[PDB]
RNA sequence: UUUCACUCAUUUCGUUAAAUGUUAA
RNA sequence: AAGGUUCCUAAACAACAUUACUUGGAUUAGGGUGAAUCGAUCCUAAAUUACAGAUGGAAAUCCUUAAGAAAAGGAUUGAAAGGGAAUAAGAUUAAUAGUUCUUAAUCAAGAGAAAUGGUAACAUAUCAUGAACUUUAAAAUGGAGUGUGAAAAUCUACGGAAGAGUUCUCUUUUCUUCUUAACAAAAGUAAAUUCCACUGAAAUGAAUCAAUCAGAGAAGUGGAAUUUAUUGGCUUUGUAAGAAAUUCAAUGAAUUGUGGUAUUUUUGCAGUCUUCAUAAAAAUUAAAGGGAAUCUUUUGCUCGUACUAAUAACCGCAACAGGUCUCCAAGAAGCAAAAUCUUUAGUUAAAUAGAAUAACGCAGGUAAGGGAAGUCGGCAACAUAGCUCUGUAAGUUAGCAAGAAAGAGUAGCUCUGGUGAUUAUCGAAUCAGAACUUUAAAGGUUAGGGGAAUCCGACUGUUUAAUAAAAACAUAGCAUUCUGAUAAAUCUAAAAGGUUCAUUACAGAAUGUGAUUUCUGCCCAGUGCUCUG
RNA sequence: GAUUCACGCAGUGUUAACGUGCAAAUUACUUGUCAUAUUUGAGUAUAGGGGCGAAAGACUCAUCGAACUAUCUAGUAGCUGG
């Protein structure tokens, strides 16, 4: 047989990310003394919409503490922000929407986004529009806390992870139903070259596992192991249930 | 009716290939090479475009006069007349009002 | 090509030494005086005969006059 | 094209150089069997492939 | 559409003359000579090319510099 | 001009009764003016996909897809306000 | 062999390797 | 782009262009391609390749700033359609011309305690000092549709000059020319937008085709700025009439007003709509914050430049009815860049002709009476067809069906009225109405056959280049599975290796069904998958 | 991601012409389509148990249910011809 799509998919010839008019990378800035014993006052100088991502970009303008100019850095929107607003950054920042803090320092309940999965990595968790992450408690013997996951999954993480007061901006997107294939066909023109997707049992026994006969079915469990080899692991991988959940 | 021809050897009709087509003697129609619609500066707080500065090419501001391309004001051609009222408020009242605040109050 | 405007600088740009050639044209009501300098051609447009004579008697006898009129030279 | 290099030029005009005939006072020699150019080509002919 | 109209098209040169070899064999896009392999420091050779070998090599040309080492 | 199909009229009679009026909901919604949080007046317009734009204020917000503010990003910045004044008073 | 504590190879990261740790203040 | 001397001239016609050739893109021999201003050269985009390093038995692979005692900061290449300092008119050659000649310019690199004015927006033939360092702006950014300024082309009113056509029937008639560059100047005078000063709006006003705006301040008056194909948009001016065009004479003479409430194209401007799409970067330039320090003339190098760009110069074996990216664009008529005819330009030859006018053919037609009775099948042909008014069913996702179906009118000549601007004249095609006449009028060309049902696919879309365009594929909708990112999928022999990932569960990856409505029944024995056992 | 006409494009039908053709897939009428899931030039990326595929085993230089080219190779033939 061939290679199925899926293997094609990892060399990354036509599979490339369409990153050409993206603005860059939105992380936190480096921590450094300043953003670790004091506070940093960053000024939101304009928002932004970034191509292949749901959630509008800021442009924050924080002035160098060490050296004499700018620092510009590119944060992710916090439902809320708006132009000429000043964000603090640090250990002793106020707990307000927008406000860069360490995870230690936020009581418990208190709403978090773009999380730091360890100190100092600049944004891992909750990037997505309209996404966040709860505080759940801390532990001050180990100066770790523990954060609930978008997924609903629980993590602990080290109270010097940094991490945006708020929710992420742009929610709601996914709600508005997709009408037409043209509207699925621009939604990708950020993203990977994966859109029109072909049913397995519609190709030829060559190309897909699933290509069938005369009758166009599967044949048989599509329930796999998470050990099958590439390009035979297709369907469900290493699946607990299957159906619809009453 | 006098159809006229590219007098370059660009034959596609790119923005940087713009052309005018002007009257001559006897009636004969030639080929001007137009130039191209620039942009003006704007202030660098609020984005809007600045009054008495010309909307002309970069190299351009070269060949102007030495007070043709910037207003006489403190930051004049970088920033607008409402952008610097606003910054000599900020910069005397907050001044004023920390000097009354600390050191002493 | 420039535009002179009154006689206190023709005057003015005869009298200097930048002059390189000067040609007098008659045209049907007015009379062109293309003095040729080193950079460009300043012309002045006269109604007056009498006029331009005075023209004539300050050019230096030590420059090209060229007379041009209704046919070419 | 009307565009080309200047190597490009001297070789496209090598081969007009190497487009012609045994002058006449050779084809006279004694002993001589080179009465035409064999190399010869003309454009709507053959391409030169270059 | 395969055969005549299809042959309408093709006005691009994939390959132009070679600096090393002087063959048209330098391809444009993979930037390398598919005939003396270019920039390759070492001559392109192949024993299954035995033709080739006998095309371009050795004795092949004006033999400059080495026909006078040879003979002296 | 029309019944109940006021802006989803423009759909025509090709995507599917349900599909047309839970959109109707969405595009009424991303179309209209909203209070402008700082001068009070229904100017704020949206640009991108969560940018609002107050167009005789000089202001950029960011907010929702299709509205200014949603219903989980308003509860979220009364829960921070709660917590910041109980933090800083003991 | 198992169970713990450390770092010292090692894994994974960040920067303009730009105030880490302990005292004085 | 591709071709490569096919371009021009002369001699010559053995061969070639399915006859012939004095012709030739064919033979022979000469000639022809001129740049400071047009491009390459310069910059970077997708991407590409080096030293050192990592990997590999090996050739070699990886990395492109991370690993480096390498590069104030990041190497090489990458666009004759992206960005970019500066040239135009006339004439000339058998052929080159933004390249030569005349005339007229432009650009770059050289050389010879430091200003006023305006309340303000802001303004001053260089002016009016401004280092390190930092910032801002420009180069530099989607599409649609509406309104409008300006130029050109076409059309038209007024006043002529010159030439040409018609003229036995008339025609104060019909036709042609009446022009102007780069670069600069500033008599006169526009449209639109944004700001500034006075004053403070409600009895709310102001405004557009639509909108839209106002006490963080409207309308009004008076100013300032920018854009409008070079200076400053249009007329005008220097250029510049000496050029060029139309005439006259045998080199020499004549003239070259002013408009339009019309159409198209180009070009800007102003707001409106649209996106789960937001629609490049660098070279290079200017300004600001800061306060360190105390007109003339010279040069402008390398390369391309001829010709075709196609029913004969390109790719298809060819002078092949196939294919191949663009620029400029007149009149009639009409809704129309439609079909049809003509003007400027090009051509009359583009694989040979003459005679006769048999059958069978290819292309275009017509037909008495009947009207699908032919045939697998109304296949092929016939038939409807533009515009205006009336009128329009079941069904329905309430949007449609719908141009449903059906009926009436339409020509020519002579008139009447409506739709405006300026204080009677001026101008636009459009609508309606009335007599009279005839061959009773959309139909020269262009130009929907209609209805009642059944099956499949929901729809727009894609597909077996060369026998299958479809009920097949895609699609949005629904649903399932795994993954906390050192992960999931997955390329590589390996790799501080690579893709989704400039990413982070509203995400990534792997699948089935296929819009909307309604409903998704019972079974965990077997085979898969899973378990915290 | 409405209905149509036009410049263009495709290839529904005639299963018309042609079928030692204009053409190793073309011509005429008819039909469909004729801007956002649009058409298109150049540059660039992806390579053979590989690539690319709105999926026909389709396309990858007139070559595809595994390209072209050279070597092993004068591959083997209980089969056919001499």
């Amino acid at each position: 047989g061939r290679r199925t799509l899926s293997q094609r998919k990892g060399r990354g010839s036509i599979f490339k990310s369409r990153s050409h008019h993206k603005l860059g990378v939105a992380q936190h800035r480096a921590i450094d003394f300043f953003e670790r014993h004091s506070t940093v006052r960053g000024l939101v100088k304009s928002i932004e919409h970034d191509p292949g991502r749901g959630a509008p970009l800021a442009r924050v303008v924080f002035r160098n503490p060490r050296q004499y100019g700018l620092d510009k850095e590119l944060f992710i929107c916090a439902e809320g922000l708006y132009s000429g607003q000043y964000i603090y950054c640090g250990s002793k920042a106020s707990l307000h929407i927008g406000n860069v803090l360490p995870i230690g320092q936020c009581p418990e309940g208190t709403v978090v986004c773009n999380v730091e999965s360890k100190p100092g990595d600049r944004g891992i968790i909750a990037r997505a529009s309209g996404n966040y992450a709860t505080v759940i408690s801390h532990n001050a013997d180990n100066e770790t806390t523990r954060i609930r996951l978008p997924s609903g999954a629980k993590k602990t993480l080290k109270s010097n992870c940094r991490a945006m007061v708020g929710i992420i901006a742009g929610g709601g997107r996914t709600e508005k139903p997709i009408l037409k294939a043209g509207v699925a066909y621009r939604m990708y023109k950020a993203k990977r070259t994966t859109w029109p997707r072909v049913r397995g049992v519609a190709m030829n026994p060559v190309d897909h596992p699933h290509g069938g006969g005369n009758h166009q079915h599967v044949g048989h469990p599509t329930t796999l192991k998470r050990s099958s080899p590439p390009g035979q692991k297709a369907g469900k991988v290493a699946a607990r249930r299957t159906g619809l959940i009453r | 009716a006098v159809r006229v021809t590219y007098v370059r050897k660009h034959s596609y009709n790119t923005k940087s290939n713009g052309i005018r087509i002007v009257k001559t003697a006897g009636g004969n129609m030639t080929v001007q090479h137009r130039q191209k619609i620039s942009n003006g500066v704007r202030c660098g707080d609020c984005g809007c475009v600045l009054a008495g500065i010309r909307h002309i090419r970069p190299h351009q501001y070269g060949w102007l006069g030495k007070s043709k391309r910037t207003v006489t004001r403190a930051y004049g051609g970088v920033k607008c007349h409402k952008c610097v009222q606003k910054k000599i408020l900020r910069a005397f009242l907050i001044n004023e009002h920390n000097l009354i605040k600390l050191a002493a109050a | 090509p420039k535009q002179v405007q009154e006689f206190k600088q023709i005057l003015k740009l005869l009298k200097s030494g930048s002059i390189r050639a000067v040609r007098v044209k008659t045209n049907g009501e007015n009379t062109k005086f293309k003095v040729r300098c080193a950079k460009y051609l300043y012309t002045y447009i006269c109604a007056d005969k009498a006029k331009a004579e005075e023209l004539k008697k300050a050019i230096p006898k030590d420059i090209h006059v060229v007379e041009i009129a209704k046919k070419a030279p | 094209t009307g565009h080309k290099g200047f190597s490009y030029k001297l070789k496209l005009g090598k081969k007009i150089h190497q487009n012609r005939g045994v002058p006449q006072w050779f084809r006279m020699k004694t002993g001589n069997t080179i009465n035409y150019n064999f190399k010869r080509r003309h454009w709507n002919r053959r391409k030169m492939g270059m | 559409t395969k055969g005549t109209s299809c042959r309408g098209t093709r006005h691009n040169k994939t390959h132009i003359l070679c600096k090393r070899c002087g063959k048209r064999s330098w391809h444009l896009q993979k930037q390398r000579c598919a005939s003396c392999g270019y920039p390759d420091a070492k001559m392109r050779q192949y024993a299954w090319g035995y033709k080739a070998l006998r095309r371009r090599t050795q004795g092949t040309g004006r033999m400059r510099h080495l026909k006078i080492a040879l003979k002296r | 001009r029309t019944k109940k199909v006021g802006i989803v009229g423009k759909y025509g009679t090709r995507y599917g009764a349900s599909l047309r009026k839970v959109i109707k909901k969405i595009e009424i919604a991303q179309h209209s003016k909203y209070v402008c949080p700082f001068c009070c007046k229904e100017a704020v317009r949206r640009t991108a996909c969560g940018i609002w734009e107050c167009k005789g204020c000089k202001k950029q917000i960011a907010g929702g897809a299709y509205t200014l503010s949603t219903i989980s990003g308003a509860t979220v910045r009364s829960t921070v306000r709660r917590l910041r004044d109980a933090k800083n008073s003991q």
